[PDB]
């Protein structure tokens, strides 16, 4: 569905999020940063920050930008975050 | 009394003046008009600048051929007007290939505009069988 004020459509960017926040891992970041390599052998970190907060009812998930940057096919997403905040 | 006074001034004769002013020009070689209107519609500048030099020069060709700043000496803003307007009545349009996500407030007023399109020829059609403020389309 194309939204009549910010023409973001909804259903790819919420197919699209998912799995990103299934396919999630530290790695990303450290390639493009370009540290030296381990993160426990990169555990998916979102699913990581999910359980805690499940188990700790947070209902609040922090999250740095740049993270969603640096992982492929969300850099969309990563700019309609500048560009559509309030959707 | 409720008086209506004849000045020199008027804006018909000087829409003509300004249909005939348009982008051609000389040094302004391509005219600056030309190529700057394109930069803008190429969406890498705003403020076309247009001095009073040109605007001489051109009132100069065309008499040799065959006053705009006497004009402006009171008002200067219904040139303000006419020009731009018509700036949009003569604006280059495919200067540059479009993208959706190379901007924001242009893709997003062109898909405004073209849905309501859409939705208008379909339903006053339906019926059958507001206007857009130039403002809106000025980025410039």
């Amino acid at each position: 569905r194309i939204i009549w004020g910010t023409n973001v459509s909804i259903q790819e960017c919420t197919t699209n999020f998912r799995n990103f926040l299934m396919s999630f891992k530290y790695k990303f970041r450290k390639i493009l940063d370009e540290r030296e390599e381990n993160t426990t052998d990169e555990e998916l970190y979102y699913i990581k920050q999910l359980n805690e907060m499940r188990e700790l009812g947070t209902s609040n998930l922090n999250l740095d930008a740049r993270n969603l940057l640096a992982y492929k096919q969300t850099e969309d997403l990563y700019h309609q975050l500048l560009n559509y905040p309030q959707e | 009394a409720l008086p209506s006074i004849q000045l020199p001034v008027d804006y018909n004769n000087l829409f003509n003046e300004i249909t005939d002013f348009l982008v051609t020009f000389k040094q302004d070689k391509g005219p600056k008009y030309m190529a700057m209107l394109q930069k803008v519609a190429n969406r890498e500048l705003n403020s076309v600048i247009i001095d009073l030099d040109d605007i001489l020069q051109y009132q100069n060709e065309k008499f040799l051929q065959g006053d705009l700043v006497s004009a402006i000496q009171q008002n200067a803003n219904h040139f303000t007007e006419l020009f731009c307007r018509a700036i949009d009545n003569n604006m280059p349009l495919p200067t540059k290939e479009i993208d959706y996500k190379d901007d924001v407030l242009d893709v997003i007023l062109n898909q405004r505009r073209l849905r309501n399109e859409r939705m208008l020829s379909d339903r006053t059609n339906e019926i059958r069988s507001e206007l857009f403020p130039p403002n809106l389309t000025r980025r410039y």
